[PDB]
């Protein structure tokens, strides 16, 4: 119903336009929340044209036709969240629904280089963990391979240094049938590999 | 006080 | 002066049922409209539903996949919201929030039953719904793996450097984390609360 | 991931006892240590105490006024912070938070013990100390809205008629009833309706010049 | 209160403004800075000798100096307005912490409205069950900062927070409790409103 | 966390000596 771009960049001090599609916004207005990790959702623009007091008046909202956006004017760091758009779910209804989700990923340190490193099934297991380290931003593209042909993978965390870590592991029974497991991390275009062997 | 869902469809008809 | 407290929340197995509870203070509660909305760990927030007031007869509408199975009821007397929801299942994890709604209406270019927000929000209440329960998990030299429920702790040597990850929720229904010149003249710790399981591993 | 849930504050006479519970979750709840602040209602922050960890016996510091009257104790199998409160004066009214309180010692610069930092915070815990019971208010009029005095405890909620209404935050005067009024700005060319349910209390007064 | 601060700080929009917090002990242990927005739980802001917690915006920052201890706000904007704290030992090797008294920091982000003032006189209904009492209106202002005053006459008490109001305009009240017949004893009250520096009298007799 | 902090502050005032 309510369709929304999954996630978008921005650089520091740039302005981002959040947008919102659905049947229901032709008739009706959308509401739009801030959620950060760890905290409570916040009304950021509802109605025509009104800010809740206590929000920066960089957030603005606009409506026209099936569509209606959020507009950030010169984003900061402190403005990546996650940020849904709410209203009915049709025309003329009782129920109300949200978004699907647009990650704002503010831009605002260097790119990093993903350190990776795959870990063979210990011995007294027997009786794969590929770790992802020291990047940015965080975003990571992991595949698996065994021997040549292509699984949990877990969510990008933030680190003592600001930059992100992830992990990604492989369930089997042993094992012992391939050559070679490979790990393609994928950062920015830039691909680096990990493969061990029995 | 009032039925909501029976207002916003009253005042729909004022504008008409 | 906004204050609401979730409450209730926990562990529950599938099919189980559980009532969840929300305090509210500082404002009119009496005509004010109460929305729960639930977010699943790691993905988008759901509006699980939302009850009136009183010009309204106090009614109460549902998200289509809620039907049937949560209700939605509140007390004035006690300023408190409930949600009681029955013969849950894994999807229906995550916490859940309760929202003071505003209704908005535009005169002139509106259309009813105009639309709904969500001005004030408390900070949740955690609901697990798992079909597996306590089990302490299992260190490997290389890893903690095979672990239910949450959290374990992990420290080296009883820390420069140092990262430990988040966990992943496997499919068994358990969890895993994971955390040149001196690596032969130079203790990582693994405890368990739920399980009292303390490991240690060289 | 670090949450932090107050709970058990209310009402007590001056003399009466509380406990107050801090539930815990996120970190590693064994060794941090862990602080009591409390906020008079139009004050400032002030520190309770605070409880030390493993390493440091569990020792636990108080504040002078406060010493000898409340305690600190935790249950880590629980992930709870406790406050007990006996020979609660009225001075003690106020919201009292949970912090995960860090530990800072600069090896160039500092000086033993070092200092004290509170990275997370608790929504608090409301606890009101008063002598007084429950009263209805006395609506009195105001010659061109209405003052609602000698009312406790709160909340009132006052209506008009069943724009331009404002209705005040409430003054704990030096008797501890509460006392607030609700004028409305009204065209000088052209009823209130106060509701108190601790004492269950409607008073519909007409306002005429 | 070995901390000693300022109680109220006004800053312009996207100005640099420094909250100092003095004490006898900040010349032996550092200091760590608190922000408390009404309603909401503490965040800290600044601690150490130089650290700021992730998720803090990098205008914050912090300096030391002696017997002092300063907070930096550069370029100050809207949600920047709270009550800011100072925190460190209340003695140099004690193993106590305190908090300073706080500094109220004011955004002025608004456009600056002079108060509205109305004095009301005593119901004679209120008179009749022997008590009496003056509400004065103070609604319509900008910002929250307002000093009341009572005269007898010319010589010269129960006040409220200015709170918000329905157009972000802040209202608050204050309140005299007289016998019935000192009320009759004089021949005028009033109530001086004190705001911006401008002086503003109203006054009712019987 | 398997010493005492205040301890620790003590001895390390001293190895600045």
């Amino acid at each position: 119903e309510l369709t929304q771009d999954p996630a978008v960049s921005v650089a520091l001090k740039q302005t981002v336009t959040i947008t919102c599609r659905g049947d229901s916004l032709r008739s009706h207005y959308a509401s739009w929340y801030q959620k950060k990790p760890g905290q409570a959702p916040v009304l950021l623009f509802y109605g025509k044209n009104n800010r809740p007091s206590g929000i920066p008046d960089r957030f603005s909202g606009s409506a026209s036709g099936n569509r209606a956006s959020l507009t950030i004017t010169g984003a900061q760091a402190e403005d990546e969240a996650d940020y849904y758009c709410s209203s009915r779910d049709k025309s003329g209804s009782r129920l109300s629904v949200f978004g699907g989700g647009t990650k704002l990923t503010v831009l605002s340190q260097p790119k990093a280089a993903p350190s990776v490193t795959l870990f063979p099934p210990s011995s007294e297991e027997l009786q794969l963990v590929c770790l992802i380290s020291d990047f940015y931003p965080g975003a990571v593209t992991v595949a698996w391979k065994a021997d040549s042909s292509p699984v949990e993978t877990t969510t990008p965390s933030k680190q003592s240094n600001n930059k992100y870590a992830a992990s990604s592991y492989l369930s089997l029974t042993p094992w012992k049938s391939h050559r070679s497991y490979s790990c393609q991390v994928t950062h920015e275009g830039s691909t680096v590999e990990k493969t061990v062997a029995p | 006080l009032w039925n909501w869902f029976d207002i916003t469809k009253w005042l729909w008809y004022i504008k008409k | 002066e906004v204050r609401l407290r979730e409450s209730g929340g926990g562990l529950v197995k599938p099919g189980g049922s559980l009532r969840l509870s929300c305090s509210a203070s500082g404002f009119d509660f009496d005509n004010a409209w109460m929305t729960w909305v639930r977010q699943p760990p790691g993905k988008g927030l759901e509006w699980v539903g939302r009850i009136t007031g009183p010009g309204e007869g106090w009614s109460v509408d549902y998200a289509e996949s809620v039907k049937g199975r949560f209700t939605i009821s509140r007390d004035n007397t006690k300023n408190t919201l409930y949600l009681e929801m029955n013969n849950v299942r894994t999807e229906d994890t995550g916490y859940y929030f309760c929202a003071r709604t505003g209704k908005y209406y535009d005169f002139w270019f509106g259309y009813p039953p105009g639309e709904e927000y969500f001005q004030d929000w408390g900070q949740g209440t955690l609901v697990i719904v798992s079909s597996a329960s306590t089990k302490g998990p299992s260190v490997f030299p290389l890893l903690v793996k095979d672990y239910f429920p949450e959290p374990v702790t992990v420290s080296w040597n009883s820390t420069s450097g140092v990262h430990t990850f988040p966990a992943v929720l496997q499919s068994s229904g358990l969890y895993s984390l994971s955390s040149s010149s001196s690596l032969g003249t130079q203790i990582c710790n693994v405890n368990h609360k739920p399980s009292n399981t303390k490991v240690d591993k060289k």
